[PDB]
């Protein structure tokens, strides 16, 4: 998320929470934080909802929703993450 | 950065978001690892049109990359396996210098054949993304062999 | 079309492009983000170059806080790491733009890695290939193969 978190994964300072030495890495890839950019072509209402939502740090069990987000099933049965809205309610209803 | 020549912040292949030439060309012109998605170029006409758009949008010198879903069978045969659309675009002279293999890791012999096939035409960045620990150790076996 | 046993297949069949057109409200459409990066993002319609440069600039700040003097490098690649200058860039570049098209680098192509011998006697770097006779002379700040 935040560039502070990007720096603490890049510097290897993240391992002291587990009690290891510095384990640095050399690149981090950013997918979701670029969804609300200028050149991206989502809808502006989707950009507004994506700003206004806020997501948890813990796990979300399958078929439930905790704090803005949700995790549900897919066409083949695989797991996906969704924003908890009228798509996700219908998605977990059809999952049931 | 020493290997590629680009900034260590990347821009992943995303099937709704980075399926578009505007965002992937702007991220490549900024000097970053930009990655055109592969899960939306479903036909040859759309594929050729997006290669044309990217050639229009980039400035001289800049390059971009490409994402290829592996366990999507029809899409994999259209992109890489059966027809070779990424290879034909590179031989025609598009600026693709990287293929990202997503959602699965191939076995040893066909993986080494894929690295050598793309290094023939000059892709020179065939990257993998693994899911689990055994998926990681398989790519350790690839890089050992 | 119908309400049946395959109703999840009918409804979830290709349900991701609808987030990219303005004719649908943001409520009724499938959006698929992550879980911590949604709390990470803050505002609207921001440019991608500034976003990725901010992600790099925080780590640059965190390592510059240790008080390390940065050393001047002529590029970002720095592959061979014993010669510096324009021919460093020419040696480690894998692709060139050769009259509108991206052909792989011919100096790379004659002997792909690192088999060129360097000479910096009177402080003009030059590289030779022994088995063919090719040279990489430097006409001022310009490279001649």
């Amino acid at each position: 998320g935040t560039p502070r978190r990007a720096a603490e994964y890049l510097s290897g300072r993240w391992a002291q929470a587990y009690g290891f030495p510095l384990m640095p890495i050399d690149g981090i890839l950013v997918g979701t934080a670029a969804m609300a950019t200028k050149e991206s072509t989502t809808s502006p209402s989707v950009k507004r909802m994506l700003v206004d939502t806020q997501g948890t740090d813990q796990w979300i069990s399958a078929g439930k929703a905790q704090g803005g987000m949700a995790s549900s099933r897919s066409q083949l049965g695989a797991d996906i993450h969704e924003i908890d809205n009228s798509a996700s309610r219908c998605g977990r209803l059809l999952d049931e | 950065t020493r290997l590629t020549g680009r900034s260590p912040i990347l821009l992943a292949g995303m099937t709704p978001t980075t399926v578009d030439a505007k965002i992937v060309a702007a991220a490549a012109n900024a000097g970053h690892w930009a990655e055109l998605a592969g899960g939306g170029q479903v036909t040859e006409e759309i594929f050729g049109n997006r290669i044309e758009q990217m050639a229009g949008l980039l400035e001289p010198g800049r390059t971009y990359q490409f994402n290829a879903l592996f366990l999507d069978p029809y899409l994999w045969k259209l992109q890489v396996g059966g027809k070779r659309l990424v290879q034909k675009a590179r031989q025609s002279g598009a600026a693709i210098d990287g293929v990202v293999i997503s959602a699965g890791i191939p076995d040893l012999d066909e993986a080494v054949e894929l690295i050598d096939e793309l290094g023939d035409i000059g892709i020179s960045h065939v990257v993998f993304k693994p899911g689990t620990i055994e998926q990681i150790r398989s790519v350790i076996r690839i890089a050992t062999e | 079309p119908v309400i049946d046993q395959d109703v999840r297949r009918w409804w979830r069949s290709d349900s991701l492009w609808q987030a990219h057109d303005a004719r649908y409200d943001a409520d009724a459409v499938c959006i698929i983000p992550g879980t911590a990066s949604v709390a990470g993002i803050t505002r609207m319609d921001e440019p991608v170059g500034e976003l990725l440069d901010r992600f790099e600039q925080a780590a640059i700040d965190e390592v510059l806080g240790a008080g390390v003097e940065p050393k001047d490098v002529a590029s970002r690649r720095l592959g061979r790491a014993d010669v510096a200058g324009p021919l460093a860039v020419v040696l480690d570049a894998p692709d060139v733009r050769w009259a509108g098209r991206t052909v792989t680098n011919p100096v790379h192509r004659i002997a792909d890695p690192a088999e060129w011998q360097v000479h910096d006697g009177p402080e003009n770097p030059r590289a030779t290939h022994s088995s063919t006779g090719a040279r990489l002379q430097t006409h001022g700040d310009d490279v001649a193969l």
